[PDB]
């Protein structure tokens, strides 16, 4: 089976949010639910066990509670570090077949807005001497994480050969994204300039690189 | 308590995935070792566990393809997944589970205590390919009047993952490593960037260390500024 969890919940910095963990009378009914935190790029971290007990190192702002066939994980005084995926888990009676929840992505709102800074790297000497050419557009230090990226060649739109990652959190809890434009050295040498156009909250930052001189 | 997963990161479809887990610093509460995996975009999935007495419990939806044995002498646990499909590509975790008695009747309570680092496994017929590493050199464009951005480009590798550090991990402040893009050719690429003070560009050498375990490849690319 799978325990029912809300797909995603949101809370403001310094507030409290609760994540519900619904189940049947066999898994959560017996009632010893556990809670785990998955930060991308890190091993899962046990938060709560035995419904209420906090695991080793878990601050007191993480609490647990159960009511019949529904357990609840409450996080008070939300910090930006609390943005992660949360899963509940319970033993299905026989204590040999664990069941995890569908998962809940917690996003922390109320962070200061930040405009993106964009760096556009031309292909290097090494890559150009390998019959390859890739333009790398790195976007960092922006919030919220909703941007669009567009490439130009001599102010004419380019749609082919573009690969872009989804925004991801960085060290200072701001977002960063990357986009790439794969070319042949002939194409790179052909045009007079190339541009990476990043749009964030109605405004647009554009970086231009040229093959002529760097 | 330390748990280390070992095994292949690439397996061909229809083959058998074999994973080992070596534990160090076992305590008295570590009474069973279990296996959990997480496919991309899906929730955590329990696989099975085995206790000190040798009893094995399996996920009933997968027991026809799972086997879990242990070697307490070497302090190891092994997981085998037979006839793998692309639905079996996931990060496989080794775990120590605890069992504390609430007794008051025998009401028990189980939870995962320590999680392993996780081993990323990809099911595919494509061949392993080590990465080409090129430098993203800082120029008079990539400077921000005091800070300058530099990085390295890890191009065309398979399969995931690729880890990148800077100066053999001596440089961590201001580093960001982006997730990978899956090109049309079926190869992965990512970038690692770090912002440094502009003054140090002529006094501090910056070397990006790319590591690609799936092909046992390690690259140390030096990133020199553009003249």
């Amino acid at each position: 089976a799978v325990l029912n969890q809300p797909s995603s919940v949101s809370g403001s910095l310094g507030q409290r949010v609760s994540i519900t963990c619904s189940g049947s009378s066999s898994n959560v009914g017996n009632g010893y639910v556990s809670w785990y935190q998955l930060i991308p790029g890190s091993a899962p971290r046990t938060l709560i066990y035995g419904d209420t007990s906090r695991a080793s190192g878990v601050p007191d702002r993480f609490s647990g509670s159960r009511s019949g066939n529904t357990a609840t994980l409450t996080i008070s005084s939300l910090q930006a570090e609390d943005e992660a995926d949360y899963f509940c888990a319970s033993a299905e009676d026989s204590s040999s077949n664990a069941v995890f929840g569908s998962g809940t992505t917690l996003t922390v709102l109320g962070q200061p807005k930040a405009a993106p800074s964009v760096t556009l790297f031309p292909p290097s000497s090494e890559e150009l001497q390998a019959n390859k050419a890739t333009l790398v557009c790195l976007i960092s230090d922006f919030y919220p994480g909703a941007v669009t990226v567009a490439w130009k060649a001599d102010s004419s739109p380019v749609k082919a050969g573009v690969e872009t990652t989804t925004p991801s959190k960085q060290s200072n809890n701001k977002y960063a994204a990357s986009s790439y434009l794969s070319l042949t050295p002939e194409q790179w040498k052909s045009h007079r300039s190339y541009s990476c156009q990043v749009t964030h909250e109605g405004s647009t930052v554009e970086k231009t690189v040229a093959p002529t001189e760097c | 308590v330390q748990l280390r997963e070992s095994g292949p990161s690439l397996v061909k479809p229809s083959q058998t995935l074999s994973l080992t887990c070596t534990a160090s610093g076992l305590t008295l509460s570590d009474k069973a070792v279990g296996w959990v995996r997480q496919a991309p975009g899906k929730a955590l999935e329990w696989l099975g566990s085995i206790d000190t007495s040798g009893n094995t419990g399996y996920n009933p939806g997968l027991k026809s393809r799972l086997t879990i044995t242990k070697d307490s002498s070497k302090s190891q646990v092994s997981l085998s997944v037979s006839s793998v499909t692309t639905e079996d590509s996931a990060t496989y975790y080794c775990t120590t589970v605890h069992q504390q008695t609430r007794n008051k009747v025998y009401t028990y309570e189980l939870h995962v205590d320590t999680w392993g680092q996780g081993l990323l496994v990809t099911v595919s017929s494509a061949s392993t390919k080590g990465p080409s590493v090129f430098p993203l050199a800082p120029s008079s464009k990539s400077t921000s009047g005091g800070t300058a951005a530099l990085g390295c480009l890890v191009k065309d590798y398979f399969p995931e993952p690729v880890t990148v550090s800077w100066n053999s991990c001596a440089l961590t402040s201001g580093v960001h490593t982006f997730p990978a893009v899956l090109q049309s050719s079926g190869l992965y690429s990512l970038s690692s960037v770090v912002t440094v003070p502009s003054s140090s560009l002529g006094t501090q050498t910056y070397i990006c260390n790319v590591n690609h375990k799936p092909s046992n490849t390690k690259v140390d690319k030096r990133v020199e500024p553009k003249s």
